[PDB]
C-alpha cells in the first residue's frame, strides 16, 4: 500500500501505484507510520532500512492491538544502489531468535 | 540398589576414601572402554604424587595433565550447544574443540584389555600421548589461526599416526613417537 | 502436605512425570529448531532474489525519469488508480496462525496510463515483479519469526519446568 | 512399587525381571509383558551359534531399540500431529504398533524359538534396510526381506 | 485411616478378594457419584462371565466392553500431555479422545442413585448406551478424517439425547434406543 522512502523512490512507488511516501527524518517517518495505522494502513507498509533501522520501533504501541500490517526493511532509490548486507540482517535475526551465532 | 548415592553406605563410603573411580553404564552402551565417566571420578592424590611424576616421568607432567583435563572440560562444557543445533553449526575454535575432545577420547582414554599390547599402558607412553595430542592441538589452532579450514586440518595423516599410537610396542615406543613428533611439525609448517 | 505413604507415592509419579514431560518438549525444540533452519535458508533465497528485483527495478526506473520529463512519469503515475486490497490468508505453524499475504492485481497493462514511453512502461512492469518478490520475502519473514516465537516459548517453558518443578 | 523390601531384595538376590504392564493389559494385549523394563543377566550366555541362532543377540538388541524409538515417537506425535514427522519417524510407529499387535499379542499360542525370530525378522523388514544399525550385514543378507504372514498362520 | 490404601487391613483384603473397586476423593469432592476410582479398580471374574454375557444380553457384549476400557486408557494416556501443555495444544484426533472420555464419564458412569428412574439400569439399557457411544464415535473420526472441525461436532445435537439417554425409562429405551441410532446415522451420513 503505503511505502515511506526518499523522495526520489517515492515518485517510483506512486508510479507502481503504492501510496509512496517521502521522508528523510526518523521523526516525519514515525508520524507518517502513525497516521497511515490511525487511518487504516492496509497490510505492508515498506519503510527504507536506513531511514528507520527498526520500524517496529513506532508499531510498540499498536502491535499489541492487531496483526494486520507487515512492516520490513528495505533499502531505497540510492541505498539499493550500493552493496546491500542482507546476510548479516539474517544472522541478527538468528542470533536474537536463538541467542547464539549459527553460521561462519 | 538402584544406583542412588545417597544410600548411607555410599556416603560414609566416600567420607574416607581418597579416590573415586564412577564407572558408567551409558559409556559402555556406546562401546567405550574401560567405561569410567571422567566428569563424576575424582583423586585427592595428585599433590602428594606431583614430585614423583617430576622425578620419575617428567618435569613438565603435571602441565600436561591439567592441560588435558582442563580440554575435557572445555568440550563437556559445550554439549548442549553440538546437541541443540548439531557440530557443523560451531565456528572453527568449536569445531577444533569437539574434535580434540574426540580425538582425546578415542587414542588416550580408550583402552582394550584383550589387546596383546594396548593391555598394559607405562607412564610413559600416556605421557608421549599427551604430549603428542597437545602439540597437535597447537599446531591446529594456529593453522586456524593463518586461516586454514578445519575440513583441512580433519584430514592430515598424521592423525593416523597418533591413532595407532597406543598400539606401539612398550619398547619400540620412543622411535614411533620421534616420527611422530617430527612429522606433527611437517605437517603444518611445510604445507603452510 | 499430608506426609503419607500414598502422598509420597503420588510425589514420586508426578515427578516422574515431569521428567518425561520435559524429554518430550525438548524433543518438540528439537523439531522445532530443524523446521527454523529450513525457514532460514529459504528466506535468504528470498531476500536475494528480491534484493535482484529491486535493482533492476531501479534500474528500469532510471530510464523513465531521464529520457522522459519529470511531469510525464508523474502524469502517467497520477493515472493509474493506486492498488488497493490485500488479501491476509490464514496459514497454521505448528498450531500457531499467521498472515499470508497477496495482493490483488490490476492486470498489469490493461491499466495502462497517459504514459505512453517505453522507458515508463517497464519501470512499473518492474516494480510490480519488486512487489511480488516483496510479499514472498513478508511471508517467509512471518514464518520464521512465527516459529522463532514457538522456539522461545517451548524453550522457556523447558527451563521453567527443569529449574522450578 | 519397586522400592517395596520384598521387589527389591528379589531383584538384589536374582539375575533379572521380567515386568509386567498393565497398560499393555488394559488394551487387550496378554502376554502383557513389556519388553522395555524387562531384563535377563544371563542372555548373553544362553544364545550363539552352537545354540539357538546365530543372530539372536543382534535381532534382541535391534528390536529393543526400535521399539523404543517408535515407542518415544508415539507420544510426540499426539502434539506436532503425523504431518509433521519424517517418513523414519512415521516408519517407526508404524513398526511399535505392529510390533505390540503381533509379536506381544500371542494369545495362547506356543511359538517355537524358529518361529519368534521369524516374527521379528518379518517385522524388522517393515524399516528401512539402512536403518538396521545394529546387525551385522551377514544376517541381514541372510533373513531381510520377509513379509508379514506368521500370526495370521495360527488365528 | 486417612484414606491410605497401604493400611495393612486394605493390603491384607487386596490380596484374596477377587474384586476390587476403590473409591475416590477427588470425584466425591465434585459431587460425581458413584465416585469408583476407574484406574484403581480391577475385577478378576470378566473372563468367566464372557459366555454368560454373550448368551443372555448380547452376541458382541464383550467387544464392545473392551472397546470403551481402551478408550478409557487411551484417554488416561493423553491425560498426561493435557495436564502439561493444556488440552488446546494436542490435535483433532486427540481432541476428539479426551471429549468421548468425558461423554463416557458424565453419561454412561455416571448414575444417580436417587433418581427414581437413573437409581436401576438394566444390562440391557448399558449395552445400547455404549453401543450408541461407540457409533458416534466412529461417526465422529470418519467425520475428523474429512475435515469437519472438532468444535463444529461438540455442537450436534445428538450429544443432549446421547446424554439424557440414561434417564429414559425402562419400558421407553428400546424405541428410544433406535431412533437415538437413527438420528445419529442421519446426523453424520445424511449431513455428508
Amino acid at each position: 500500500m503505503a511505502v515511506i522512502a526518499d523522495p526520489e523512490t517515492a515518485q517510483g512507488f506512486r508510479l507502481a501505484g503504492l501510496e509512496g511516501y517521502g521522508a528523510s527524518s526518523a521523526e516525519e517517518a514515525q508520524s507518517l507510520l502513525e497516521t497511515l495505522v490511525e487511518r487504516g494502513g492496509y497490510a505492508l507498509v515498506a519503510v527504507d532500512e536506513a531511514l528507520l533501522p527498526d520500524p517496529e520501533r513506532a508499531v510498540e504501541r499498536l502491535m499489541r492491538g492487531r496483526d494486520l500490517p507487515v512492516l520490513l526493511p528495505i533499502a531505497g532509490l540510492k541505498e539499493a544502489f550500493q552493496g546491500h548486507d542482507v546476510e548479516g540482517y539474517m544472522r541478527e535475526l538468528v542470533r536474537k531468535t536463538i541467542g547464539f551465532d549459527i553460521k561462519l | 540398589p538402584g544406583g542412588d548415592m545417597s544410600e548411607p553406605v555410599t556416603q560414609s563410603t566416600l567420607r574416607i576414601v581418597g579416590a573415586f573411580w564412577r564407572l558408567d553404564a551409558s559409556l559402555a552402551f556406546r562401546r567405550h572402554f574401560p567405561a569410567i565417566n571422567w566428569n563424576g571420578s575424582y583423586s585427592l592424590f595428585t599433590s602428594a604424587l606431583d614430585p614423583w611424576y617430576r622425578e620419575n616421568v617428567a618435569e613438565d607432567y603435571p602441565e600436561l595433565r591439567d592441560a588435558i583435563s582442563e580440554l575435557l572440560q572445555r568440550e563437556a562444557g559445550l554439549q548442549e550447544i553440538v546437541q541443540l543445533v548439531g557440530p557443523d553449526a560451531l565456528q572453527d575454535a568449536e569445531r577444533l574443540v569437539i574434535e580434540v575432545g574426540r580425538i582425546i577420547r578415542e587414542d588416550f582414554l580408550q583402552q582394550n584389555a584383550y589387546h596383546e599390547v594396548d593391555a598394559y599402558c607405562s607412564m610413559k607412553k600416556a605421557y608421549g600421548i599427551m604430549k603428542m595430542i597437545l602439540a597437535f592441538y597447537k599446531e591446529a589452532e594456529a593453522a586456524i589461526k593463518r586461516g586454514v579450514s578445519i575440513d583441512e586440518i580433519l584430514q592430515l595423516p598424521v592423525l593416523e599416526r597418533i591413532g595407532r599410537a597406543r598400539y606401539v610396542s612398550e619398547e619400540e615406543f620412543p622411535a614411533y613417537f620421534e616420527e611422530a613428533m617430527k612429522e606433527i611439525q611437517g605437517a603444518f609448517k611445510a604445507l603452510a | 502436605v499430608s506426609p503419607t505413604r500414598m502422598n509420597l507415592l503420588q510425589r514420586r509419579g508426578q515427578l516422574r512425570l515431569a521428567q518425561k514431560g520435559v524429554d518430550l518438549l525438548k524433543k518438540k525444540r528439537d523439531a522445532l529448531v530443524a523446521e527454523f533452519f529450513g525457514l532460514v535458508r529459504e528466506a535468504m533465497e528470498a531476500r536475494k532474489a528480491l534484493d535482484q528485483a529491486a535493482k533492476e527495478a531501479y534500474a528500469a526506473l532510471l530510464l523513465a525519469q531521464a529520457f522522459d520529463g519529470p511531469e510525464v512519469v508523474a502524469g502517467a503515475a497520477l493515472g493509474v488508480p493506486p492498488l488497493e486490497g490485500v488479501e491476509a490468508e490464514v496459514e497454521n505453524v505448528w498450531g500457531s496462525k499467521v498472515p499470508r499475504l497477496k495482493a490483488t492485481f490490476p492486470d498489469g497493462a490493461l491499466l495502462s496510463p497517459v504514459g505512453t514511453p517505453a522507458y515508463t512502461l517497464e519501470a512499473s512492469r518492474a516494480f510490480r515483479r519488486y512487489a511480488e518478490a516483496l510479499i514472498r520475502v513478508a511471508n517467509t519473514e512471518t514464518r520464521l519469526k512465527k516459529i522463532g516465537e514457538e522456539i522461545k516459548k517451548t524453550t522457556r517453558r523447558v527451563n521453567a519446568l527443569e529449574q522450578v518443578v | 512399587d519397586r522400592t517395596h523390601p520384598i521387589p527389591d531384595l528379589t531383584g538384589y538376590i536374582t539375575e533379572g525381571q521380567i515386568q509386567l504392564s498393565r497398560e499393555l493389559h488394559r488394551k487387550g494385549i496378554y502376554p502383557p509383558i513389556d519388553p522395555l523394563p524387562s531384563l535377563s543377566r544371563l542372555m548373553n550366555n544362553g544364545v550363539g551359534k552352537g545354540k539357538t541362532r546365530e543372530d539372536h543377540k543382534q535381532v534382541s538388541d535391534q528390536l529393543y531399540s526400535a521399539y523404543a524409538n517408535g515407542v518415544d515417537i508415539r507420544k510426540l506425535v499426539a502434539i506436532i500431529g503425523e504431518d509433521a514427522l519424517t517418513e523414519n519417524d512415521r516408519r517407526y510407529l508404524q513398526f511399535a504398533d505392529a510390533f505390540e499387535r503381533f509379536f506381544i499379542n500371542q494369545g495362547q499360542q506356543n511359538r517355537s524359538i524358529e518361529e519368534s525370530l521369524q516374527i521379528a525378522w518379518a517385522l524388522l523388514s517393515m524399516l528401512p534396510q539402512g536403518e538396521l544399525k545394529r546387525i551385522s550385514k551377514d544376517h541381514i543378507g541372510k533373513y531381510y526381506g520377509q513379509k508379514l504372514e506368521e500370526i495370521w498362520g495360527a488365528p
